[PDB]
């Protein structure tokens, strides 16, 4: 119907902002590091194919557990 | 939350995943390791930096997650000024290491509430000089209470605009020109909303967030999460991609770094949301000057978009995303122009195939759907 047709205005004179090529980036929650399957999961060739699809991107390892994790150079 | 340790092996797993995937790892350091005088004790971090140094790991750093809730989380209150001084300490460590030109981001504060500005403002005053970007977090909903209607509600989407304006108010007052990042963001806190955060319905909030972020000057948007326990994961527990994964892939294929602007004529227009960038011209189908429009329709009927002069007779490629049935918006499967999106195999993503429209046609956008449209031969000089 006529009421379902909508007109667009465009601004094209100049870039209003320049985002990073990595604009769409992703996280792993710091809590995944407490999962016993952590090594198995991030080892997944399938998971790596999917992650490579989002390249370029930042991967941020963090979350609430950031402030409750301690590096042990001796364990594991 | 209680303390846990992690191993060299843990760091190796995470670094290898990032490196083999072509992603840039940012690692959050523990900011609740404190001295008697409640300075940041840096000695654990020095252990980690030495190990990463020794392995030639190219890594970037954060310090703390959501400092304004440290009193709730741990009965330790750290004001913004002290956190600034801690970032200065971390900066000096990084500069005395093989990570001397490694990046530093912070302070990963939550979205603006009655008095969260005070911490970000006193933090940027104190430590703003040593951070490469300001990171903050945004969620729209509580995963426990979020409804299907909330996920489709233009009033929910719009609240994000005020969060962004309030963040930029603090940053412009203290570190004008500093890059602003969403360091952690998704649909719903508490791990996401079951059957909503992992479905086609999640795509409204995800694409609108990307649109508004780019339009308002956010440089980087970090999606909680790529993979993990939360319903807001882009990839599920079987390593299968959910609709937001395919959305994210299609965004990266079509959308360039140069942000432009689209708007709809009419008094109120909250349910038809439109965003405009230069086309990503890495794709050999497209050339310099091409435009990528993306649009969300939250009306319950098809809407038809008319391109303004002088683009009304251009050839347009449609990239329309709709759920694969029978679960409609609650589907975990998505079709691009009526073809279901699936991995060809564990090593192989499918092509993302355009549907060419006849030149001079209005852009059809069905009820509760989102679409990219590439305007070919647009010859926009701003896109070089
Ligand atoms: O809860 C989560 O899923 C994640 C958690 O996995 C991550 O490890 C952790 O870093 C985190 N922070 C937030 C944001 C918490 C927050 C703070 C302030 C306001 C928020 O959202 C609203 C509050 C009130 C009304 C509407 C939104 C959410 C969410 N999350
Ligand atoms: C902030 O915290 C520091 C360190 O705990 C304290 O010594 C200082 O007085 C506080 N400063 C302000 C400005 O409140
Ligand atoms: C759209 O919404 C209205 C309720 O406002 C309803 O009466 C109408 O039938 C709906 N149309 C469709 C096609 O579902």
């Amino acid at each position: 119907a006529a009421q379902d047709v909508v007109d667009l205005d465009f601004f094209t004179q100049e870039p209003l902002h320049l985002v990073s090529p990595s604009f769409l980036s992703v996280t792993i929650d710091a809590n995944l590091a407490t999962d016993p399957r952590f090594l198995i999961l991030l080892g997944s060739p399938k998971l790596r194919t999917l992650a490579r699809g989002l390249s370029p991107a930042y991967l941020r390892f963090g979350g609430t557990k950031t402030d409750f994790l301690i590096f042990d150079p001796k364990k594991e | 939350f209680k303390n846990s340790t992690y191993s060299r092996s843990s760091v190796d797993v995470l670094y290898t995943f990032a490196n083999c995937s072509g992603l840039d790892l940012i690692f959050g350091l523990n900011a609740l390791l404190r001295t008697a005088d409640l300075q940041w004790n840096s000695s654990n971090a020095q252990l980690l930096l030495d190990y990463c140094s020794s392995k030639g790991y190219n890594i970037s750093w954060e310090l703390g997650n959501e400092p304004n809730s440290f009193l709730k989380k741990a009965d330790i209150f750290i004001n913004g000024s002290q956190l600034g001084e801690d970032f200065i300490q971390l900066h000096k460590l990084l500069r005395k290491s093989t990570f001397k030109n490694a990046k530093l981001y912070g302070p990963d504060v939550g979205q603006p509430r009655r008095k969260t500005a005070k911490m970000l403002k006193s933090f940027l005053k104190a430590g703003g000089e040593v951070i490469d970007s300001v990171t903050w977090h945004h969620y729209y909903l509580n995963g426990r209470t979020a409804t299907r209607e909330d996920f489709l509600n233009p009033d929910v989407l719009d609240i994000f605009i005020s969060s962004v304006q309030k963040v930029f108010q603090v940053v412009e007052s203290t570190r004008p020109g500093k890059k602003v990042w969403l360091g952690e963001t998704s649909s719903a806190y508490g791990g996401g909303a079951p059957l909503l955060s992992d479905t086609f319905a999640a795509g409204f909030m995800w694409l609108d967030k990307l649109g508004l972020s780019a339009r308002m000057g956010i440089e980087v948007v970090m999606r909680q999460v790529f993979f993990g326990a939360g319903n807001y994961h882009l990839v599920d527990e079987n390593f299968d991609p959910l609709p937001d994964y395919w959305l994210s892939l299609l965004f990266k294929k079509l959308v360039g770094t140069k942000v432009l602007m689209a708007s709809v004529q009419g008094s109120k227009r909250r349910k038809l949301r439109v965003y405009l960038h230069c086309t990503n011209t890495d794709n050999p189908r497209y050339k310099e000057g091409d435009l990528t429009l993306y649009a969300i329709n939250l009306h319950n009927v098809t809407k038809y978009l008319r391109l303004p002069y002088p683009f009304s007779n251009k050839q347009v490629d449609k990239y329309l995303l709709r759920p694969l049935g029978p679960h409609g918006l609650l589907s975990k499967s998505v079709q691009l122009n009526g073809l279901t999106l699936k991995m060809v195999d564990d090593q192989t993503l499918p092509p993302l195939m355009e549907k060419p429209l006849r030149p001079g046609s209005s852009l059809g956008l069905p009820a509760f759907s989102y679409s990219f449209f590439v305007i070919r031969n647009a010859k926009v000089a701003a896109c070089i």
